[PDB]
């Protein structure tokens, strides 16, 4: 059966590096691509990339260019994104996406 | 043995087989069950017939 864990606080310093991550079972982990989203409070979501763990390849946004460095790991079955020198107006929401995989919308 | 002169046709339908030609897909929880199997061409594809 398919889940998405993900921890639902996290507590850190503004100008510091925070690993946020999500875990993946009931599906084959390397047959989707993966995204991540932010939602600002007060605002509608925010779409920051796109990431495969079968090969690597990754994709960003450019508002998040050089603000989010996606890598993954597929032994433990995670994707990782890392915010690098953290501000204030990225304190927010945050969602790892998976879709079917057709891969319209983001089914889970 | 002795034979007689009674003949009877017998007669399967068509069999049918698909999957990936490279290797078998398993689950990932259960590590034993698979979800396609493998077929290529080079398998042996012995057959294992019964009779009444």
């Amino acid at each position: 059966q398919v889940q998405l864990l993900q921890s639902g606080a996290e507590l850190v310093r503004p100008g510091s590096s925070v690993k946020i991550s999500c875990k993946a079972s009931g599906y084959v982990f390397t047959s989707y691509w993966m995204h991540w989203v932010k939602q600002r409070p007060g605002q509608g979501l925010e779409w920051i990339g796109q990431i495969y763990p079968g090969d690597g390849g990754t994709h960003y946004n450019g508002n998040f260019r050089d603000k989010a460095t996606l890598t993954a790991d597929k032994s433990s079955s995670t994707a990782y994104m890392h915010l690098s020198s953290l501000t204030s107006e990225d304190s927010a929401v945050y969602f790892c996406a998976r879709k079917i995989y057709d891969g319209y919308g983001f089914s889970y | 043995v002795s034979r007689t002169s009674i003949y009877y046709y017998a007669g399967s339908s068509r069999l049918l087989a698909v999957g990936n030609p490279y290797f078998s897909i398993k689950s990932p929880n259960n590590n034993k069950k698979v979800l396609v199997p493998k077929v290529s061409g080079l398998q042996y594809r012995v057959f294992r017939v019964r009779l009444p």
